[PDB]
RNA sequence: AAAUUGAAGAGUUUGAUCAUGGCUCAGAUUGAACGCUGGCGGCAGGCCUAACACAUGCAAGUCGAACGGUAACAGGAAGAAGCUUGCUUCUUUGCUGACGAGUGGCGGACGGGUGAGUAAUGUCUGGGAAACUGCCUGAUGGAGGGGGAUAACUACUGGAAACGGUAGCUAAUACCGCAUAACGUCGCAAGACCAAAGAGGGGGACCUUCGGGCCUCUUGCCAUCGGAUGUGCCCAGAUGGGAUUAGCUAGUAGGUGGGGUAACGGCUCACCUAGGCGACGAUCCCUAGCUGGUCUGAGAGGAUGACCAGCCACACUGGAACUGAGACACGGUCCAGACUCCUACGGGAGGCAGCAGUGGGGAAUAUUGCACAAUGGGCGCAAGCCUGAUGCAGCCAUGCCGCGUGUAUGAAGAAGGCCUUCGGGUUGUAAAGUACUUUCAGCGGGGAGGAAGGGAGUAAAGUUAAUACCUUUGCUCAUUGACGUUACCCGCAGAAGAAGCACCGGCUAACUCCGUGCCAGCAGCCGCGGUAAUACGGAGGGUGCAAGCGUUAAUCGGAAUUACUGGGCGUAAAGCGCACGCAGGCGGUUUGUUAAGUCAGAUGUGAAAUCCCCGGGCUCAACCUGGGAACUGCAUCUGAUACUGGCAA
RNA sequence: GCCCGGAUAGCUCAGUCGGUAGAGCAGGGGAUUGAAAAUCCCCGUGUCCUUGGUUCGAUUCCGAGUCCGGGCACCA
């Protein structure tokens, strides 16, 4: 290409390597507890709910996840375990 | 056309003359590997000179091509001619803008038709000054043979009104000096001194009027058309008011870059092969015959008086009489016309070698003023040399 | 970034600035939200040049609008200068 | 399509590239373009002096 | 842009003395006047009602030296403008500044004035002018500038202007060259021959 | 105060007529083309077809105040070596200023280009939100302790190249912990949970371990809550043609529940119900960017959507996502296809519907222009550097406007041409000649306004421990123009340099004759031309128009020949063969009652330009431009309730 | 830049290997009927695409051109 500025194709590979890993984290720990529930009382969902819920408040913060995103994976997620459970 | 060509050292424009076959095209190739190795110019190679499928299955040349080899005193400009029967009417354009030749006869065949036809073109149209050049030398291995040679293009010089005892006849093969035979490499190397030698700085014309006959049209995917050819009066300007004049019409126009082998150029000078470009003009409507002229300067007419020298038998033209309605062609500065002849009243018939004037209507015009050098042709032979007289149109 | 920027309309060698608050995106002389008086460069010594209607300023300068190299001098010229 | 040739003379044959303009000739059934005289090879018309931008002709 | 061709030739066609070749004497009797307008002036014409027309346009055009581009302009102008479009396109045509410093007297004939104006000659408001259709307005100063005062082809052509009917709407010094444009023109102050009405009509279909 | 003053007909059917009715013409135009003649200025314009293919130069960079770099480069300082001992050679020095490379940050999504698609996802007006929002900004103040590594650079290789790998090594506002948390997120609440980056201009006092510890200020970095701003969505009507397209439709139409979206939603799933659209045109088909406007018209309408401006859509053709505040990205990425290029035949580059330019198709349409001086726009703490944005330099009468090829006198009514009843007429005051001016071109000299600034120094006021730096304001300096031999002015020389092309029976201003004898040709209609032509060529008077004029194409007009304003249907074209009848259109009449229609008012809005009036500004004018009206709207809110409808008796 | 083909009286075609070119359709001095279907007479009415050469003599054999046809290349 005809640009200098090229380095933004580059760049933006590089970003999403790392911008990918985390993201997946987020998603995997979000499957924790969709895997809790189903078959699981009071206790093992609200464990995995504990532990991703400080990741994916950070992930928010860091302009990855938009804070929407999260605020609805707490509040769906929670309703999951006040309901079933 | 990137690098500026710097205004150093005089230009001469040079080019090989000779019969068929007789390494006219090799020699350029010869000299070109040779300068450029010692001196340490551009090197390029033999293939560049002619390539093509019409110059490669047949072997045998047809466009005029052209070399840049550079040396300490002078910067030259090649022109290899073509040689053959056939291509006369190319041959000409080219011929008339070298200033100096470098002729070629061999020293296993020797002097042939052609070389005495050549000669003959060289003289009428301009060609001042020339130099002989043993194209093979190597192959008869003979001291008496070989020279015996030379002494017929002696001969041949001085009988056809040259000076033929006082040209530097030089000897060399150009196929050994291509690779790298330190014997023949430094023979070459001397008719570059003798080119430095015997031909003397050219007179140009830089003080009357732009002019500039076109040679070759090319449609430069590049700028638009491009026009080459020698200017033979004046300067050109980049960012300059430029008319062409001669076939068709008229058509008006402007310089917007000049070149010497693909470099740039300021001032394109008088008296030097260069590549005019031109602006919003078509490959098709301008044409070869044209020339490039300041406005104002030159106009283009289709009748003209003209003081008309016919050749006789010695001198080689026609050796019959002829009435008004005959029509040969017309050489003035590059191309040829065809032009009815009107006598003048109290002359019954023209006779072979005579002098007199008359009035000829041409079927395209041409650009011209009065005193313009030209040469009569027909019949693939020369018929009479003249000038202009009078303008009519 | 909401910015007060001249506009330039009239002829050629004739310029005419419409000062005018527009996006600092939207081009020179295309979309706008309002515009605020004038300038003319080639008005001379006589009746009208420049107006520039302050109160309007106010209301985009004071909430959140950079003003321009040009429109910032014009404010220094109206306000007093003499 | 029919094209009618105006003015005295012309120097059309054959093959010969021609510039068409619309108007009918209220004649010959089926003409309804005329070749315009002077433009491309359709050349003007010889020794005419009134009407010349019609008929494609230069000065006297 | 200008007609110069025979001047008097038009004055013939159209019948009346247009002032085109009024100059240094009075009256021509020199031209055979209204029976010869060219080689077929004995002629009777039957004359259409498009042609009453036409010749009364050509007639205010030829006096004022003025082309069919030009004014048709000044009748797209009259339209617009308040009150009778009629007086409005003669009101526009004397209002032309050729026109009105022959009215003043700097000027044998109506073309002379309009050379003046062009040559730098004219001057108004201490500006110079050299357009023929510059719009005189209302309470203005005409005027000749001290190069070109008192020169050989005005002080002539001012004498003239004594002969002349003079108008009322503007008024000249004749001491110092210097005129004075005050009101507009009216109807009844000028021409009282040459029909308005008659022009009005023809543009409008 | 003003805001519209605006409406023509004629030829043509017949022996003649009046009607009906087509056909044609006079006028406006324009992204025009060709033709003929081919002088200027100003403000404009300039590939409509192939969205065709493209070589060559260019169009987005930029920051050392983020950091390693003791630097690719060019140059001072501690010291060195030659020898003309200051002339030269030359190692160290953040150390001279800066900066090629590089990570970073922010830009590349704006600004430019073109209408391929699109008949509704889009566009216009009017609504609503269920939203996000980099940089600008108003608060609330934080801004504390850490740690891997990671390019470049080596080091070592692979590759023909493009472009990698492996061993170190290191830098940051890069990158992830960390404590830390609000009116923040979540919950019924108790609770839980969630962030950051330091730079740089200066310093008295005291630590000096000199890297200066430490105070100042300016800026950055954060946290929500609010601005302003764009952007996403959504509903109302409006927005082409066709029924020789009447049936289309299965995530289809709705529900519950789960997921996903910045946001709601069949957006997407699982099940459930059997819908939904449709004669006030679904479906399918053909064509089409849309609007402000433009042209036309008395107006209603009709046509159209080049230039300028708003919005959408597209980027070699079909996809997908990544990065981001913003794209599913014209000059990013990855595939896929077609098309040209390079090679060590292995794999590679490749995108002008930027700006110039080119080949092509064509009736046809620009300069491989100069500059950041200018308003912008990008990054920067400022200088700056970038910009084909923009201006402007050229080309072309393609136009709009204004200038000019002189202006007086001039009778022998000359010559010559042309006509003639040969008496004369006419060309024609035309010319020759006499009075003269001499705007433009051409020369020679003056010379504005586009320029605001930015920069370097000064006195004060802020700032503070401080008369230092920093911020602000006066004040002295020297400067900034591509245009540019500028606009405009003044001197010079001498009418000197400066014309048009239509047609001239009729309609339509303009006729005499030599005619090429239904030949040659003319023609927009009626028609001309057959040995006496205003209708053909030609000479020739005019008629007509002017640097243009013609011909042609195209839209309206006239055409009241699609008629709403404003036509008809006994015989001219035109009453279904005659009934019944749902949907639809219309509906007698007096008292209530509503307020849908209807009208009145008011508020909001109908972008700017355009149009118009009043003005102003360029020598006037086109042109530009200040200020009002308008934008036949629509929306609401409140009222007249006569008239229409509804709901009543 | 160079290779090839094409041209014959007004139009459509015959004729040539040097022996000096013809046919219809044409048209004209031409008669019929105010012009006329069918009539008569009558000529070719000619730069053999143009021009030169080898020649006693060239359409015809050999160069050089004209404008037009189709073919292959060169990128200052
Ligand atoms: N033995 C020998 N042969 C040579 C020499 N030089 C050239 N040649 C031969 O000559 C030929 C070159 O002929 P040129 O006349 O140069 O080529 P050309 O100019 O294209 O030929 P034309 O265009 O036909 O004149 C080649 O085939 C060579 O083999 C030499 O020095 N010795
Ligand atoms: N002056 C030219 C001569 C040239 C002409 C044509 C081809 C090549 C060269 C150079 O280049
Ligand atoms: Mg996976
Ligand atoms: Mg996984
Ligand atoms: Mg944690
Ligand atoms: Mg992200
Ligand atoms: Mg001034
Ligand atoms: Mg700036
Ligand atoms: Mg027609
Ligand atoms: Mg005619
Ligand atoms: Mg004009
Ligand atoms: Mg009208
Ligand atoms: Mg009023
Ligand atoms: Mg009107
Ligand atoms: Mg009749
Ligand atoms: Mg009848
Ligand atoms: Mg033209
Ligand atoms: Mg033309
Ligand atoms: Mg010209
Ligand atoms: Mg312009
Ligand atoms: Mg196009
Ligand atoms: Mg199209
Ligand atoms: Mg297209
Ligand atoms: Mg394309
Ligand atoms: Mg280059
Ligand atoms: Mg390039
Ligand atoms: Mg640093
Ligand atoms: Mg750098
Ligand atoms: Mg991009
Ligand atoms: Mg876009
Ligand atoms: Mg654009
Ligand atoms: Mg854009
Ligand atoms: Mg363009
Ligand atoms: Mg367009
Ligand atoms: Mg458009
Ligand atoms: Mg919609
Ligand atoms: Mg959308
Ligand atoms: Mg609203
Ligand atoms: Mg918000
Ligand atoms: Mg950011
Ligand atoms: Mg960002
Ligand atoms: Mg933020
Ligand atoms: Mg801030
Ligand atoms: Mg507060
Ligand atoms: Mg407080
Ligand atoms: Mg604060
Ligand atoms: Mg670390
Ligand atoms: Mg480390
Ligand atoms: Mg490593
Ligand atoms: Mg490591
Ligand atoms: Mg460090
Ligand atoms: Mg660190
Ligand atoms: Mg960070
Ligand atoms: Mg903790
Ligand atoms: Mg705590
Ligand atoms: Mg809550
Ligand atoms: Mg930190
Ligand atoms: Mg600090
Ligand atoms: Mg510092
Ligand atoms: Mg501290
Ligand atoms: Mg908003
Ligand atoms: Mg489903
Ligand atoms: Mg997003
Ligand atoms: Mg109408
Ligand atoms: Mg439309
Ligand atoms: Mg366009
Ligand atoms: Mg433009
Ligand atoms: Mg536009
Ligand atoms: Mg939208
Ligand atoms: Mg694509
Ligand atoms: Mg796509
Ligand atoms: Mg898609
Ligand atoms: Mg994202
Ligand atoms: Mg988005
Ligand atoms: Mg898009
Ligand atoms: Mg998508
Ligand atoms: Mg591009
Ligand atoms: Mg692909
Ligand atoms: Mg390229
Ligand atoms: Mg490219
Ligand atoms: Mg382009
Ligand atoms: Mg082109
Ligand atoms: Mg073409
Ligand atoms: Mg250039
Ligand atoms: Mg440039
Ligand atoms: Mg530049
Ligand atoms: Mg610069
Ligand atoms: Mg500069
Ligand atoms: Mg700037
Ligand atoms: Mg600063
Ligand atoms: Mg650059
Ligand atoms: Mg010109
Ligand atoms: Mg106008
Ligand atoms: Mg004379
Ligand atoms: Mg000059
Ligand atoms: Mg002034
Ligand atoms: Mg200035
Ligand atoms: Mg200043
Ligand atoms: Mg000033
Ligand atoms: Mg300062
Ligand atoms: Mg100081
Ligand atoms: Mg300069
Ligand atoms: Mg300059
Ligand atoms: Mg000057
Ligand atoms: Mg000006
Ligand atoms: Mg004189
Ligand atoms: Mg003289
Ligand atoms: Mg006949
Ligand atoms: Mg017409
Ligand atoms: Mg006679
Ligand atoms: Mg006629
Ligand atoms: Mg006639
Ligand atoms: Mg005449
Ligand atoms: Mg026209
Ligand atoms: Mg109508
Ligand atoms: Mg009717
Ligand atoms: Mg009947
Ligand atoms: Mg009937
Ligand atoms: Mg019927
Ligand atoms: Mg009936
Ligand atoms: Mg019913
Ligand atoms: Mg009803
Ligand atoms: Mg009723
Ligand atoms: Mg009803
Ligand atoms: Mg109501
Ligand atoms: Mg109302
Ligand atoms: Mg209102
Ligand atoms: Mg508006
Ligand atoms: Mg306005
Ligand atoms: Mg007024
Ligand atoms: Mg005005
Ligand atoms: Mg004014
Ligand atoms: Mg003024
Ligand atoms: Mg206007
Ligand atoms: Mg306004
Ligand atoms: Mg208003
Ligand atoms: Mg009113
Ligand atoms: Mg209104
Ligand atoms: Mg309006
Ligand atoms: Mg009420
Ligand atoms: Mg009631
Ligand atoms: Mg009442
Ligand atoms: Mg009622």
């Amino acid at each position: 290409n005809i640009k200098s500025a090229k380095k933004r194709a580059i760049q933006s590979e590089k970003a999403r390597k790392h911008n990918a890993s985390r993201r997946s984290m987020m998603r995997t720990f979000i499957k924790k507890v969709y895997a809790a529930i189903e078959a699981g009382d009071k206790a093992a969902a609200q464990k995995a709910f504990n532990e991703m819920q400080p990741i994916v408040d950070r992930q928010a913060a860091k302009g990855l996840i938009h804070k929407n995103k999260a605020a609805r994976h707490k509040a769906n997620l929670t309703a999951q375990i006040n309901k079933l459970a | 056309s990137k690098e500026k060509f710097e205004r150093t050292k005089p230009h001469v424009n040079v080019g090989t003359i000779g019969h068929v076959d007789h390494g006219k095209t090799t020699l350029t190739a010869a000299i070109t590997t040779v300068l450029a190795k010692t001196y340490g110019g551009a090197a390029r190679a033999f293939n560049q000179i002619d390539n093509a499928p019409e110059e490669k299955a047949r072997g045998i040349t047809i466009n005029t091509s052209h070399v840049e080899y550079d040396t300490p005193t002078r910067h030259y400009a090649h022109v290899d001619c073509p040689g053959a029967a056939d291509y006369v009417k190319n041959m000409i354009t080219g011929a008339a803008q070298m200033d100096g030749a470098i002729l070629v006869v061999a020293a296993t065949d020797g002097p042939m038709p052609q070389t005495r036809e050549h000669i003959l073109l060289g003289r009428q149209v301009g060609v001042p000054y020339i130099i002989v050049f043993l194209n093979k030398c190597d192959m008869v291995d003979d001291e008496e043979l070989l020279e015996l040679v030379e002494m017929e293009v002696r001969e041949l010089l001085s009988q056809y009104d040259f000076p033929g005892d006082d040209t530097p006849i030089v000897r060399g093969s150009a196929l050994k000096a291509l690779e790298g035979d330190a014997e023949w490499e430094a023979k070459i190397l001397e008719l570059a001194g003798f080119l430095d030698s015997y031909i003397p700085e050219p007179e140009r014309a830089i003080d009357k009027p732009f002019l500039l006959p076109i040679e070759d049209v090319f449609s430069i995917s590049g700028r638009g058309t491009v026009v080459t050819g020698r200017v033979e009066r004046g300067i050109i300007k980049v960012g300059e008011e430029v008319e062409i004049v001669g076939i068709k019409e008229t058509q008006k126009s402007t310089c917007t870059g000049v070149e010497m082998f693909r470099k740039l150029l300021d001032e394109g000078r008088a008296g030097e092969n260069v590549g005019v470009l031109l602006r919003g003009i078509k490959r098709e409507e301008i044409e070869r015959g044209q020339v490039l002229a300041k406005p104002g300067t030159i106009k283009p007419h289709t009748k003209f008086e003209s003081e008309v020298y016919i050749l006789s038998k010695d001198e080689g033209g026609r050796h019959t009489p002829f009435f008004k309605g005959y029509r040969p062609q017309f050489y003035f500065r590059t191309t040829d016309v065809t032009g009815t002849i009107e006598l003048p009243e109290g002359v019954e018939m023209v006779m072979p070698g005579d002098n007199i004037k008359m009035v000829v209507t041409l079927i395209h015009p041409i650009a011209m003023d009065d005193g313009l050098r030209f040469a009569i042709r027909e019949g693939g032979r020369t018929v009479g040399a003249g000038v202009v007289a009078k303008v009519l149109s | 970034m909401v910015t007060i920027r001249l506009a330039r309309h009239g002829a050629k060698k004739r310029p005419f600035y419409q000062v005018v608050v527009a996006d600092s995106r939207n081009a020179r002389n295309g979309r706008f939200i309002e515009r605020v008086g004038f300038f003319n460069p080639i008005a001379s010594e006589k009746e009208e040049g420049t107006r520039l209607d302050l109160d309007r300023i106010a209301h985009w300068v004071g909430q959140g609008a950079t003003i321009s190299d040009r429109v910032a001098a014009l404010i220094k010229e109206v306000n007093k200068a003499a | 399509v029919t094209s009618y040739i105006g003015g005295e003379g012309h120097n059309l044959q054959e093959h010969s590239v021609i510039l068409i303009r619309g108007g009918r000739v209220k004649d010959l059934p089926g003409v309804r373009y005329h070749t315009v005289r002077g433009a491309l090879d359709c050349s003007g018309v010889k020794d005419r002096k009134q009407a010349r931008s019609k008929y494609g002709v230069k000065r006297p | 842009a200008r007609y110069l061709g025979p001047k008097l030739k038009l004055s013939r066609r159209e019948g009346t003395d247009l002032f085109l070749k009024s100059g240094v004497r009075a009256i021509d009797t020199k031209c055979k006047i209204e029976q010869a307008p060219g080689q077929h002036g004995a002629r009777k014409p039957r004359l259409s009602d498009y042609g009453v027309q036409l010749r009364e346009k050509q007639k205010v055009r030829r006096i004022y030296g003025v082309l069919e581009r030009q004014f048709r302009n000044y009748y797209k102008e009259a339209a617009r403008l308040k009150g009778n479009t009629g007086e409005n396109l003669l009101a526009l045509l004397e209002g032309r500044l050729d026109n009105v410093v022959y009215r003043m007297g700097f000027g044998a004939t109506r073309a002379e004035a309009r050379q003046l104006v062009s040559h730098k000659a004219i001057m108004v408001n201490g500006r110079v002018v050299n357009i023929a259709s510059y719009q005189v307005s209302p309470n203005d100063v005409v005027s000749i500038r001290e190069k070109a005062k008192k020169q050989s082809r005005v002080k002539a052509a001012l004498e003239l202007a004594e002969q002349r009917e003079k108008p009322t709407w503007l008024e000249v010094d004749a001491g110092k060259m210097e005129g004075t444009f005050k009101r507009k023109p009216e109807r009844s102050d000028l021409s009282a021959d040459i029909n308005e009405h008659l022009i009005v009509e023809l543009y409008s279909k």
